[PDB]
């Protein structure tokens, strides 16, 4: 299942609308913001096959800063590896078109929050646009929506070690749904069992 | 939350 037309109801239950473009496919263009904080949710697939996984991406013009949120933090290598999926082209088309020097710092999740059986991939996107909005200078940590979850290390995601902090941060993802999106509410169960922590599992 | 990597990218 995972999350399909609904981050773009749930975004905007929680207060996104402002700052939210949409959701896209990998072909996102880019950011043309020179002004105005602005956030999307891009998949790492093309419309074509479906999607496959959920990032996050935000854009702060005043912190010449755009962030990358994608929940199991992998390395540019290892999106490219697992999921084709490039964003320098991206990146080159946002600088170019919204920093009066063509440059931006990029800053991304280096950590997963997210269990690798887990479908919950688009719901903790919106979870981080919801800080974002919120406290768009810091919005990866140090703030009360991220501090809710605790990320660990990339190389240890499938460590039996972490699974249980993995399943907390998704318990508290969902908890945070119910307390700030009627939407969430509405279709919790539905939603909880399309995204769930081992939803992926094989057998 | 989330540890992150900075990186200055000019273009």
């Amino acid at each position: 299942g995972s999350s399909e037309q609904e981050l773009k109801a749930i975004v905007k239950d929680l207060g996104c609308g402002p700052y939210f473009l949409g959701t896209y496919d990998k072909r996102f263009p880019g950011f043309v913001s020179p002004h105005k904080l602005a956030c999307a949710i891009v998949n790492t697939a093309g419309r074509e096959t479906g999607g496959v996984h959920w990032m996050a991406f935000a854009w702060n013009p005043r912190s010449k800063t755009c962030y990358l949120f994608e929940p199991f933090g992998f390395s540019d290598q290892r999106l490219k590896q697992v999921y084709q999926f490039e964003y320098e082209s991206l990146l080159r088309r946002s600088a170019i078109a919204s920093s009066p020097d063509r440059c931006i710092t990029l800053e991304k999740s280096t950590q997963s929050v997210q269990g690798p059986n887990s479908a919950a991939c688009g719901l903790f996107c919106c979870m981080f646009l919801h800080a974002f909005a919120n406290w768009p200078q810091t919005p990866m940590d140090h703030n009360p929506t991220m501090n809710l979850i605790t990320g660990v290390p990339n190389s240890m995601l499938n460590s039996p070690q972490v699974q249980p902090t993995l399943r907390r941060n998704q318990e508290q993802l969902y908890s945070f749904l119910e307390r700030h999106s009627p939407y969430f509410r509405s279709h919790s169960a539905q939603i909880r069992s399309a995204t769930s922590f081992c939803h992926l599992k094989n057998m | 939350g989330v540890q992150s990597l900075k990186r200055r990218r000019c273009f």
